[PDB]
């Protein structure tokens, strides 16, 4: 049984969507290296199945300036998928960047 | 029968900078759909990797054809099979960044 919180990470991601930051709790979770993932879009990781919908998360996000994802898969780093859900907020200036809230589902 | 095919444009990123119309009926999204994007996006997991060392090699090989096969996802979230065949140019009369051509059809895998 993991704490809530040790299932809880942040990323950050440019408007198009490439992470630009990531939480270090990521590797324990799903595998990855936070800097492996900088440059790399979101897309890549979504699977096929939910991608249509993220799609649609996203055009809410730029459009309300805040969205809840509900529910999706992101390929884990050695293999399978890890389902999550993702609170995003727009960070706009005087659009800058996406704070993620990731909370990994399948403990 | 013809087979279905598109002409695009990446910079040496991936990302689609130029979508021919053909599009719609090869993969089924509209060229806006596939602009600004990396096309390894559209890509199969187990396929991205090839496909971005692909992307990598074609600029060291001189203008020459480089050839890569990988799952492509469809409008219908569909995998299907891309033959991508791809080469650079660049403009001689210049020295801005070279960039990618590709032809991209809709193979068998058999
Ligand atoms: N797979 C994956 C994955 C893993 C992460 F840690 C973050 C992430 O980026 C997301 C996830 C969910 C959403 C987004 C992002 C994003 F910022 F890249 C946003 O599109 C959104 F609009 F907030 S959203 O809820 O659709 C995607």
């Amino acid at each position: 049984f993991k704490g809530l919180d040790s299932k809880t990470f942040l990323s950050e991601h440019s408007m198009d969507m490439k992470f630009t930051y990531c939480d270090d709790r990521i590797t324990e979770l799903i595998g990855y290296h936070p800097e492996e993932l900088l440059g790399r879009s979101a897309y890549e990781f979504y699977h096929a199945l939910d991608s249509e919908n993220m799609t649609k998360s996203h055009q809410n996000l730029c459009t309300k300036g805040q969205v809840v994802s509900g529910q999706y898969r992101m390929l884990a780093k050695h293999g399978g998928y890890v389902w999550l859900e993702t609170q995003g907020t727009v960070i706009y200036n005087p659009p800058q960047c996406i704070m993620c809230v990731n909370y990994v589902l399948s403990e | 029968c013809q087979p279905t095919r598109f002409i695009s444009r990446h910079n040496i990123e991936g990302i689609f900078t130029f979508v021919d119309h053909r599009c719609v009926a090869t993969v089924g999204y509209q060229p806006q759909e596939l602009l600004g994007k990396n096309i390894v996006e559209f890509c199969h997991p187990e396929d991205q990797q090839l496909l971005r060392d692909s992307f990598q090699q074609v600029v060291k090989l001189k203008g020459q054809v480089l050839s890569v096969m990988f799952r492509f996802r469809s409008k219908n979230q569909e995998w299907l099979w891309m033959r991508t065949s791809s080469f650079t140019f660049q403009n001689p009369y210049s020295d801005e960044i070279e960039y990618i051509i590709c032809t991209n059809t809709n193979v068998k895998n058999s």
